[PDB]
RNA sequence: UGAGCCUUGAUGUGUAGGAUAGGUGGGAGGCUUUGAAGUGUGGACGCCAGUCUGCAUGGAGCCGACCUUGAAAUACCACC
RNA sequence: GCCCGGAUAGCUCAGUCGGUAGAGCAGGGGAUUGAAAAUCCCCGUGUCCUUGGUUCGAUUCCGAGUCCGGGCAC
RNA sequence: CGCGGGGUGGAGCAGCCUGGUAGCUCGUCGGGCUCAUAACCCGAAGAUCGUCGGUUCAAAUCCGGCCCCCGCAACCA
RNA sequence: AGGGCUACACACGUGCUACAAUGGCGCAUACAAAGAGAAGCGACCUCGCGAGAGCAAGCGGACCUCAUAAAGUGCGUCGUAGUCCGGAUUGGAGUCUGCAACUCGACUCCAUGAAGUCGGAAUCGCUAGUAAUCGUGGAUCAGAAUGCCACGGUGAAUACGU
RNA sequence: GGCUGUCGUCAGCUCGUGUUGUGAAAUGUUGGGUUAAGUCCCGCAACGAGCGCAACCCUUAUCCUUUGUUGCCAGCGGUCC
């Protein structure tokens, strides 16, 4: 949204992105597909997998450390 | 000898300000404008506006749309504006601009997109 | 493809005039090599030109660039599914060519009478707004209007921009990410 | 709320023309508590600034009549 | 055999209260893509059916007849 | 028996109503793209209208005879 | 020895020359590099429309000769008409090299004089002394060069971007 | 056999030795940055090296140097210029 509740008149600074409650970016999930019904066992439990790409960016933060990396 | 100035036929109802709503979505954007009780008083939209093709799901068709039902409008003595915004498409806030550029006042840019709690079932489109 | 930017050879000044958008534009109107012959057909076009009406030899020569000079120019970027192209600014010296390109080309098919008055004609024409080069720059600027911009790979920028850490915003462009 | 019949009020923005050209005869002007005009304020108002004009104010002329332009000329009363 | 109502871009319609020749699609060229399907572009053609007539000039405004389409006639 | 319809470039179809007029989609052949074929693109070729006669200035067309293909009909006690 | 590879219904690759006026034609006029040459290249001379001829100097290669650099510049000319464009063809006369030019040579000249109005689908080469375009030399080679190999003249578009 | 065309002037291709893997094998030759390049720097169970890229080579682009005719002529003399 640009957002109802900011201050009522036309100020354009206001990035919609930067000002979504859930828009968009989930809440259309619900059109132009039904997510089959345990079709999210392969679509959301990579779940595992972006914890681990946490994981392996503060596990090599520490290996540049010890290897010297620059 | 005469060339004309006035751009129609003199104004009729006459009531101030008015409530616009956007529904914008992937084929298409339609710009409707009604009052406060509930009373269509004009549209326009981006197909009838002369685009058609791929250019129908574009930020600047929803624009040319705006500035097209905009004069439709103007018979109405309407200056201020409230903006209801209704979809997924693209042109969502893009129309919107358009409509403050316009000489509009704008009140709330409220969206207010329908969301099922859970509900009906979706087709299940792009198939294997 | 390209590792190194550069290019532009730097062009001599013309005899007459000593000027260098002279220079360029008897280039090209150069058939196979010969620049001797280029320079008096573009003389005797000048002159004639400038007969007609112009107080200054290069007033009427400057303004018959100005009405055939094109402002954005159509390029495609592959979206497929039938592209439909995309308007781009076009750069001033960009601008300079194809203007000057334009009006050759359609004095090279007029038919007339030596390439002097083939020529002649068609400055003349397009001075007034009336020629073949005229109309060619209308019909750009009318493609140019119609495909008024929309471009692809929207969503693909969006997240090589979130690869790079670059911000939540994408507009349409061409050749490139958004 | 349609329509007819019908009572009063009205628009007609061409080309040239100051603007005003619904067809057309009369017609040299109309003066209750004037007929002023005119600047001003709003309304209708449309082949855009061009007509009519509530009315503040003003009791101090519209304007043709061979005044001019134009095939037709205007004011002003009929006709439709 | 009457009353009707139409007769134009190739087509249907229509800017056409007489002062004034168009929209939609049709064929060619240009501009782009796995030519194409498909964008965008610039031309598309009429003495408005043949004849009378009002008039400052009018196709249409008022009229007589040919052909098409719709009724009642027999 | 009988009546009516049909006989077109290598294939299927059109034009057949007193007539002069050969068209479409396939297939074919030549060129092109492709490593090569398929497809795709461009160009071209192909019917002396079943057959014989007649009427006609002119006939695929109209008319008559024969062969060939189809539809219907070949009963009533 | 003679014939053949050099045929012809046709299909294709490569290149030349062209379809024109930025030109073709005429006459005058300008400035190159690189190379080859005692089985050879050959001036000057006089003769030939010309290809060529004969007479004859010279050269061993910075010297002499092939060798008149062409496009360009000057001036005149032609007028969009398949033409003062194009020259394919074929007739006729002629030259040379060589034993001999019929099959199966090159070139001169007179005459004649086709397709061709920039090419369907497709499609290729190039980034700057390049492409385009103009001429010159050489290897082979008695005699056949548009080819191949090299030399120099004039000299461009554009490359944003992946 | 020789020779040559091609992928391609692509920049890759691999040996010793040490190590990890039952083994085919990997490692180095992967990472970070950079380049025309496996180019070079950094940094690691890989350490070293060879083919290859680059370089030398010729040629062209200046300038100096020496030579000075069969090349050259600025000055100089003479001059049919």
């Amino acid at each position: 949204p640009v957002i109802k509740v900011r201050e009522n008149e036309p100020f354009d600074v206001a990035l919609r992105r930067f000002k979504r409650s859930c828009e968009k970016a989930g809440v259309l999930a619900e059109v132009r597909r039904r997510e089959f019904y345990e079709k999210p066992t392969t679509e959301r439990k990579r779940a595992k997998a972006s914890a681990v790409k946490r994981h392996a960016k503060k596990l090599a933060r520490e290996n540049a450390r010890r290897t010297r990396l620059y | 000898a005469k060339a004309p100035i006035r751009a129609r036929k003199r104004v009729r109802k006459q009531v101030s300000d008015g409530v616009a709503h956007i529904h914008a979505s992937f084929n298409n954007t339609i710009v409707t404008i009604t009052d406060r009780q509930g009373n269509a008083l004009g549209w326009a939209t981006a197909g009838g506006s002369g685009f058609r093709g791929s250019r129908k799901s574009t930020p600047f068709a929803a624009q040319v749309a705006a500035e097209r039902c905009a004069d439709a409008v103007k018979e109405y003595g309407i200056k201020n504006l409230e903006v209801m915004v209704k979809g997924p498409g693209p042109g969502r806030e893009s129309t919107i601009r358009a409509l403050n550029a316009a000489g509009f006042r704008i009140t709330n840019i409220t969206d207010v997109t329908p969301i099922p709690h859970n509900g009906c079932r979706p087709p299940k489109k792009r198939r294997v | 493809p390209r590792r190194r930017v550069i290019g532009q050879r730097k062009i001599l000044p013309d005899p007459k005039f000593g000027s260098e958008l002279l220079a360029k534009f008897v280039n090209i109107l150069m058939v196979d090599g010969k620049k001797s012959t280029a320079e008096s057909i573009v003389y005797s076009a000048l002159e004639t030109l400038a007969q007609r009406s112009g107080k200054s030899e290069l007033e009427a020569f400057e303004v018959a660039l100005e009405n055939v000079r094109p402002t954005v120019e159509v390029k495609s970027r592959r979206v497929g599914g039938s592209t439909y192209q995309v308007p781009v600014e076009v750069r001033p010296v960009r601008r300079n060519a194809l203007a000057m390109r334009w009006i050759v080309e359609a004095a090279r098919k007029r038919g007339d009478k030596s390439m002097a008055l083939r020529l002649a004609n068609e400055l003349s024409d397009a001075a007034e707004n009336k020629g073949t080069a005229v109309k060619k720059r209308e019909d750009v600027h009318r493609m140019a209007e119609a495909n008024k911009a929309f471009a692809h790979y929207r969503w693909l920028s969006l997240r090589s921009f979130s690869h790079q850490a670059g911000a939540s915003s994408k507009q349409p462009a061409l050749g490139y990410l958004n």
